[PDB]
């Protein structure tokens, strides 16, 4: 419908530009000032307020709120292309996977979802009213909808694959498959070109701890 | 092929035949056979008896052959069965430390990192760190199928030892 190059665009001037008053009338750029600490790695999570959309583009809210999904990935990817405009400060690597992600990129100098640490979200606009359950009818489909419910089961917090990291035993190469559905085919054969011109037969290993978890948690809501 | 499976000093059916022939006394009659002047013209006919008598035998062997070969030979019995058991140990030892005290699942990788792999990067060693001790690069290749044509010649038969009644009887002869 629209065109998503422009959007993005558009997603990148509301997020450098937007700016909010918080003490004595100072003005403060809240989704800059949080695109610094994700560059940082001081935060992980960026819940984006389509309120704040509103303020200058509700075309864009609009859109936001029937094809949530599509802007998800949008907001993502524009967040992703902004970060390095607001690097000033060294990583302290902390979990296992910054160490990997720092000698990868210094043997690279020597997976954009993979180099991918910070999650993005919709904060839903008051203009959508709280729906029950019985309300979220198929004509909802895809779009962003606001839900009360009683929580009624929770279960443990798992490993969900989002990225799957191999390495192959004969090139010494490592390959990556990023994984948006709920399963996948694991890669068995190395698809390196010097394996398959040489028929070299090498396979491949997963490396957990090259490869990219997020927490994932499933639960049941309940109507009043 | 399928009764050739017997151990040695067991009575193969060919032993059993020439016992048959010793107890018949047909023997004695090829003998007659072969150091006859008149009777010369079956020379060709009782050569092929007493090649085919004879198939088995090895002569050094055979001529070893005499009263007290039971001791013997049940001696080296014993003897041969403990050292084909103490290789099979050493052999058994060798694999064990070849391979960890972990099991194969217990993951870890390391880089070798003077060893460029097929390509320019570092070889990724993920068969334990066990195995590097006597690292080479065959440990997970399929051996070739030899064409038909390179296949190299086979002997025809293994060697057993016959039954000491028949080998006694055979060294008479
Ligand atoms: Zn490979």
């Amino acid at each position: 419908l629209k065109d998503y190059a422009l959007e993005k665009e558009k997603v990148k001037k509301f997020l450098q530009e937007f700016y909010q008053d918080d003490e004595l009338g100072k003005k403060q750029f809240k989704y800059g000032n949080q695109l610094v600490r994700l560059a940082h790695r001081e935060q992980v999570a960026l819940y984006v307020d389509l309120d704040d959309v509103a303020e200058d583009d509700p075309e864009l809210v609009d859109s936001i709120c029937e094809n949530a999904r599509r802007y998800a990935k949008l907001f993502a990817d524009a967040v992703q292309e902004l970060l390095p405009q607001y690097k000033e400060r060294e990583v302290v690597n902390k979990d296992v996977l910054d160490v990997y992600i720092e000698h990868r990129l210094m043997m690279e100098q020597r997976p954009a979802e993979l180099m991918r640490r910070f999650e993005l979200y919709f904060q839903g606009p008051s203009s959508n009213k709280p729906r029950v359950i019985r309300e979220v009818r198929a004509d909802s489909v895809g779009k962003l909808v606001t839900v009360r419910g009683i929580v009624t089961r929770v279960s443990e917090v798992k490993p969900k694959m989002v990225v799957a990291t191999y390495t192959c035993d004969q090139c010494g190469a490592e390959t990556y498959q990023p994984i948006q559905s709920p399963t996948f085919m694991p890669l068995i054969m190395c698809p390196s070109q010097e394996c398959q011109t040489n028929r070299s037969g090498g396979r491949l290993y997963l490396q957990t701890r090259g490869s990219r978890f997020i927490k994932f948690q499933e639960m049941k809501m309940q109507e009043h | 092929l399928d009764q050739e499976k017997k151990i040695d000093d067991d009575a193969s059916a060919h032993d059993q035949l020439l016992w048959a022939i010793h107890l018949s006394g047909l023997d004695d009659l090829l003998l007659f056979l072969a150091s006859s002047s008149a009777e010369e013209q079956w020379s060709l006919h009782v050569l092929e008896i007493v090649s085919l008598m004879f198939r088995d035998q090895n002569p050094e062997q055979l001529a070893g052959v005499g009263q007290g070969r039971l001791a013997q030979e049940r001696s080296a019995d014993f003897a041969e069965l403990e050292v084909l058991r103490q290789r099979e140990m050493a052999e058994k030892k060798t694999r064990a430390l070849q391979r960890g005290n972990r099991h194969s699942r217990f993951g870890g990788s390391y880089i070798v990192q003077g060893l460029k792999s097929i390509g320019e990067r570092d070889l990724i060693f993920h068969k334990g760190l066990h195995n590097l001790r006597n690292y080479s690069s065959d440990l997970g290749k399929q051996p070739k199928k030899v064409p038909k044509r390179r296949q190299a010649a086979r002997e025809l038969s293994i060697q057993r030892r016959s039954a000491l009644n028949v080998r006694l009887f055979l060294r008479d002869f």
